[PDB]
């Protein structure tokens, strides 16, 4: 094994907001999902297309890592089948999804007394959100039918919300730092997997 | 993009907007309750500037969405909620005018100061002094002097201002387009277009005026039975034939008549139910007690308390290291924050008064995923409501048997049962007439129906016909007796009460039916049942999001309010009544004045 940085992904600084979704392509080494199991309880572990100890023993030919942090109430929307602020204007899952699904509290890193409002979120959307894509923008979102020239104000309104989490909010409020991963198959021959 | 596409929206951000700045108001006015200083005053002042900025902003943004369009109610309360133009459809010189009037009222009434007809040096206040004299004196000329003294030196400075807020507020009342301030009071029993279930806002002063007819029965027995009674604590002062004087009845305006009952105690020389000794003794503590009641409120089927309320939320007195205000209180910061403040001592009085608070929480815990501005009760009447019948479901000795506070025998025989009902019907049914009277006065104070110069010769007269009280000595056209109550003074609503009063036995009913209770309903207690904390629960989850009609049918199954299962928790106390006046004159004569 080379040993992927499945512990630089699981393992960092600062994460992106709910919006962006950063990706590494991982698919490196041999999946050593034991350190999964490990570091701390999980308030969910919901792998839909596998089972875990059945893992670290298939051969993916690709396994994307994808990062972000949301709300407690809102962990349970990164999910096929699931209509939500998350599902519908952020991130989207397909509803032939096959991964597994890593959450777990990290109120003492992401909150802060006064409000963290580095993280941001998109609430509203002209239009809905397609499996596996991503959408940056700060384009003016019109509600009436004047249009606005980009300018705040009447029916007009700027997308992308901040969180302002503090530590003293409830389980469903409180930052949870959620890692989703990817299980694709293609026609190159099958090499990142263990013997 | 019907108006119904634009309002969705405009929602969706308030709904964002608002939950910050109320997290951050409501941790700011925690923070100043926790430490009294000058920082503290400084943050909930920046807090609430910043809160009410905001409101207004929206409500000034918000009516452009006209009513008569949309077609969601949910989506349209939450409009009623933000389009209400109060106080700014006055011109500027006139809102800060009504402030002024407001202001002055208050500080009148809180810097209150009678001082003696003699020695110019004691100057006793309201809270403590006149509310102590009131309490525990059996004097008659002393406690005649501080009545007279409180509404002498208050009254005659209150009303030349009450005069003023009785205009400004009607005129106010007119802008907002509305018939009268009163029916600007009575607007959140209004319900319009669901069919079935509609209630018009005058249908509220005919439905009060129907249910107090079925309770003058009870309240006259009670009447008549404090009367006999007072004889011999005031012999020559009180005749059978009418009313009582308003200065004897314990409580300095007559709200309660708790007091009393040191002075009409029935089959006393039995004492009544206290376990203030067995708290000492088992060594019982706040935590202790609190525990206890989660595991009330998680036998009725009801959920348990985050962490955060262990962690977050104060319950002994810190000491003289900080200043705290001693006030129980129960705290929704929001997202997810639950608290409750109170200095909690070693007291049934305390143990009981957790369960309220605990009830409010479960409560304001039940309606957390509605928007922001449905997540209140469904009128001013029922989160005081199960807040209470909570209380009386603890208090029953069948509850304290099954957790050790009484020796397990403790024969419930009917002698002191009977001591119980009458202490409990002093604080509720000698207040629901002085409700009525009080409303029913202010009501029509503003309908034009008493001119000025009549203030205060229809409010004598309406307490000698519709309660038993009356003036020591006459009072002319300049004073002002209902400005020196705490709620008259300020503006708060008075009628809650009354409805809250109706509707809780109406709950307990209907939850002790759906217990499979055997006997009578005093002797109710909903632990250990699962389907009525269900029953409840399927109403606590509503919150404004449906009629109170609706929410009120999900639980007793009548479409509006009742008295008569108010009158079946009394059924023992009051048959004994009748037993005991058969002797004695039931009923009074609107013309014994104590001053000839
Ligand atoms: C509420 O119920 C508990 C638990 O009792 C069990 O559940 C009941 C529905 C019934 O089926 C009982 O037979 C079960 O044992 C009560 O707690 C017990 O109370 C009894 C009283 O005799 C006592 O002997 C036990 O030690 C208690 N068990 C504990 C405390 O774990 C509780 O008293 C009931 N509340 C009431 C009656 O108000
Ligand atoms: C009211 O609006 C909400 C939010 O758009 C919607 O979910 C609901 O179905 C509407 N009510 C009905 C049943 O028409
Ligand atoms: C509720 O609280 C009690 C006492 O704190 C605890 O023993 C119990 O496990 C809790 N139950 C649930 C379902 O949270
Ligand atoms: C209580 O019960 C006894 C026994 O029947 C009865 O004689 C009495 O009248 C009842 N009332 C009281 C409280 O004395
Ligand atoms: C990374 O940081 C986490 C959080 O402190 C720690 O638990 C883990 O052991 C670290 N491992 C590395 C260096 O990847
Ligand atoms: C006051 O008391 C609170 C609660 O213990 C504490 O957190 C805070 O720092 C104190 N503030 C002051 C004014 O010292
Ligand atoms: C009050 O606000 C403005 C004041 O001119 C008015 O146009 C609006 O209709 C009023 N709002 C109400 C009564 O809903
Ligand atoms: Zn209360």
């Amino acid at each position: 094994t080379n040993l992927c940085p499945f512990h630089e992904v699981f393992n960092a600084t600062t994460f992106a907001s709910v919006y962006a979704w950063n990706r590494k392509r991982i698919s490196n080494c041999v999946a050593d999902y034991s350190v999964i199991y490990n570091f701390a309880p999980f308030f969910a572990f919901k792998c839909y297309g596998v089972s875990p100890t059945k893992l670290n023993d298939l051969c993916f030919t690709n396994v994307y890592a994808d990062s972000f942090v949301i709300r407690g109430n809102e962990v349970s929307q990164i999910a096929p089948g699931q209509t939500g602020n998350i599902a519908d204007y952020n991130y989207k899952l397909p509803d032939d999804f096959t991964g597994c699904v890593i959450a777990w509290n990290s109120n003492k890193l992401d909150s802060k007394p006064s409000g963290n409002y580095n993280y941001l979120y998109r609430l509203f959307r002209k239009s809905k959100l397609k499996p596996f894509e991503r959408d940056i923008s700060t384009e003016i979102y019109q509600a009436g039918n004047k249009p606005c020239n980009g300018v705040a104000g009447s029916n007009c309104y700027s997308p992308l919300q901040s969180y302002g989490f503090r530590p003293t909010y409830g389980v469903g409020h409180q930052p949870y730092r959620v890692v989703v991963l990817s299980f694709e198959l293609l026609h190159a021959p099958a090499t990142v997997c263990g013997p | 993009s019907t108006i119904e596409e634009q309002a969705k929206t405009f929602l969706d951000k308030f709904n964002h907007e608002a939950e910050d700045l109320f997290y951050q108001s409501s941790l700011a006015s925690w923070n100043y309750n926790t430490n009294i200083t000058e920082e503290n005053v400084q943050n909930m002042n920046n807090a609430g500037d910043k809160w009410s900025a905001f409101l207004k902003e929206q409500s000034t943004l918000a009516q452009m969405y006209p009513l008569q369009e949309i077609q969601n109610l949910t989506v349209k309360l939450q409009l009623q909620a933000l389009q209400q133009n109060g106080s700014s459809v006055l011109s500027e010189d006139k809102s800060k005018r009504l402030n002024t009037i407001l202001n002055t009222m208050s500080t009148i009434y809180s810097t209150g100061k009678v001082c003696n007809p003699d020695n110019p040096q004691e100057c006793l206040l309201l809270e403590p002094g006149l509310n102590e004299i009131m309490a525990n004196s059996l004097d008659y000329n002393e406690r005649l002097w501080a009545w007279e003294s409180w509404r002498s030196e208050v009254g005659k400075q209150l009303r030349p201002l009450y005069e003023e807020y009785v205009v400004l507020k009607n005129e106010m009342a007119r802008a907002n387009h509305y018939e009268d301030y009163g029916d600007y009071w009575r607007g959140d029993y209004e319900v319009n277009g669901v069919d079935g279930y509609d209630y018009s806002r005058g249908q509220l002063i005919e439905d009060v005026e129907h249910t107090f007819e079925e309770i003058k029965p009870l309240y006259e027995h009670l009447h008549a039975y404090v009367r006999a009674k007072l004889m011999n604590a005031y012999p020559s002062y009180i005749s059978p034939i009418g009313c009582l004087p308003a200065h004897l009845l314990g409580d300095m305006w007559g709200r309660f008549w708790t007091n009393l009952y040191s002075l009409t105690v029935p089959f006393g020389q039995k004492p009544n139910i206290d376990v203030t000794d067995a708290m000492v003794d088992q060594a019982w503590d706040a935590q202790r007690i609190f525990k206890e009641a989660e595991k009330f409120f998680v036998s009725v089927g009801l959920p348990n308390m985050t962490q955060g309320f262990w962690e977050n939320s104060m319950l002994t007195d810190p000491g003289n290291v900080q200043k705290a205000v001693c006030h129980p209180t129960a705290w929704d910061l929001g997202k997810g924050d639950f608290r409750i403040l109170m200095c909690t001592k070693v007291t049934m009085d305390d143990f009981l008064t957790a369960h309220h608070e605990m009830g409010h929480i479960q409560y304001d815990m039940a309606y957390a995923a509605q928007p922001f501005l449905l997540r209140n009760g469904a009128n001013e009447g029922f989160h005081e409501a199960v807040g209470e019948i909570m209380s009386l479901s603890a208090a029953t000795p069948k509850h304290l048997k099954s957790i050790g506070l009484l020796s397990p025998d403790f024969q419930e025989d009917n002698e002191t049962e009977i001591n119980f009902l009458l202490k409990q019907a002093l604080t509720i049914v000698g207040t629901l007439p002085f409700t009525y009277m009080l409303e029913k006065w202010r009501w029509m104070v503003f309908k034009g129906e008493i001119p000025k110069d009549q203030w205060m010769k229809k409010w004598w007269e309406m307490k000698r016909e519709i309660v038993g009280v009356v003036e020591p000595v006459p009072h002319d056209e300049t004073y002002c007796d209902p400005a020196s109550l705490f709620h008259v003074s300020n503006d708060y609503s008075f009628i809650r009460y009354y409805t809250r009063t109706l509707y809780q036995f109406q709950f307990q009913e209907a939850l002790c039916q759906a217990a499979k209770h055997e006997g009578p309903l005093h002797k109710c207690d909903i632990s250990n049942s699962t389907e009525a904390g269900q029953k409840l629960f399927n109403m606590l989850r509503l919150g404004k999001s449906e009629p109170w009609t609706l929410a009120l049918e999900n639980v007793v199954g009548a479409k509006n309010m009742n008295v008569r299962p108010l009158l079946n928790y009394f059924e023992p106390l009051f048959t004994w009544l009748k037993d005991q006046n058969k002797n004695s004159f039931v009923g009074w004569s609107t013309d014994w004045s104590p001053y000839a």
